[PDB]
């Protein structure tokens, strides 16, 4: 049934709202200038990040911003799971399985809702208070800029999809319940669950963005580019705390990327 | 993976 299929995808996109302060459709209005509340403060090089410490936080400066970037994805893997916990079916699965669905899809998601924060100048953070320039970030010294970059990279042919909340919402759900991830027990259950989700994508997607018929394929060919990101990402990542003497990693972080063969 | 079972329970 179609009807129940629209009824699932408004219940993530609710509980999508819940979860996360910060929805593409408020991030693109103050993006863009069309919000009336105090615009973000822009960072765009040393002395700008200093004048701003005030309004986004509640080499030094490399290793300083890789460590926002580390606080900001701890809040985020806590944001994701809360909205996991929503997809019908999953807080029914084997635990083992829910942690094993988070713990390879976490970074994917994170992945794919920065994009929702950046164009192709910079990134919103600090819940959309401050504006830190594509540039200023890329220029960061070795091996850190190339961190940074990717990310930019990816966002600025994803963004080019035009997906709103509504869309991503599933999208996420999907990725998510994979049954083919390293390690899980019970496939079937959350094959079941997959399936049913992919089915109201397509549904959305027919709905919503009924000039663009290729949509779909070209979702589900992102997912599979997000694994060969993540990937990418894991290494650069440890040769970070590999090559840089004073680097610690978040336990949670650690935890995810720990046996992440 | 205990922090990932943390948040998984709780709330
Ligand atoms: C999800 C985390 C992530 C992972 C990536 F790989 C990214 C790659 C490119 C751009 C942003 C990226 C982000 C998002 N980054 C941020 O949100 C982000 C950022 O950005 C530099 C720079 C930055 O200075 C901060 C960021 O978020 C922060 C939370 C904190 O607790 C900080 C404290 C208290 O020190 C910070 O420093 C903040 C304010």
């Amino acid at each position: 049934e179609s009807a129940d299929l629209r009824a699932l995808a408004k219940h993530l996109y609710d509980s999508y709202i819940k979860s996360f302060p910060l929805t593409k459709a408020k991030a693109r209005a103050i993006l863009t200038g069309k919000t009336t509340d105090k615009s973000p403060f822009v960072i765009y090089d040393m002395n700008s990040l200093m004048m701003g410490e005030d309004k986004i936080k509640f080499k030094e400066v490399a290793i300083r911003i890789f460590q926002g970037c580390q606080f900001r994805s701890v809040e985020a893997v806590q944001e994701i799971t809360e909205y996991a916990k929503s997809i019908p079916g999953f807080v029914n699965l084997d635990l083992n399985d829910q942690v094993t669905l988070l713990k390879y899809g976490v970074h994917e998601i994170i992945y794919t809702m920065l994009a929702s924060l950046m164009n192709k100048d910079g990134v919103l953070i600090s819940e959309g208070q401050g504006f830190m320039t594509r540039e200023f970030l890329k220029s960061l010294r070795k091996p850190f800029g190339d961190f940074m970059e990717p990310k930019f990279e990816f966002a600025v042919k994803f963004n080019a999809l035009e997906l709103d909340d509504s869309d991503l919402a599933i999208f996420i759900a999907v990725i998510i319940l994979s049954g083919d991830r390293p390690g899980l027990l019970n496939v079937k259950p959350i094959e079941d669950i997959q399936d049913n989700l992919l089915q109201a994508l397509e549904l959305q997607l027919k709905l919503n963005h009924p000039e663009s018929s290729q949509l779909f394929a070209k979702l589900l060919q992102k997912m599979t580019d997000l694994r060969q990101i993540v990937t990418e990402h894991v290494q650069l990542l440890q040769v970070i705390k590999k090559t840089e003497t004073d680097m610690s990693l978040h336990p949670l972080l650690q935890e995810i990327y720990k046996d992440l063969y | 993976h205990k922090i990932l079972h943390r948040l998984l329970q709780e709330g």
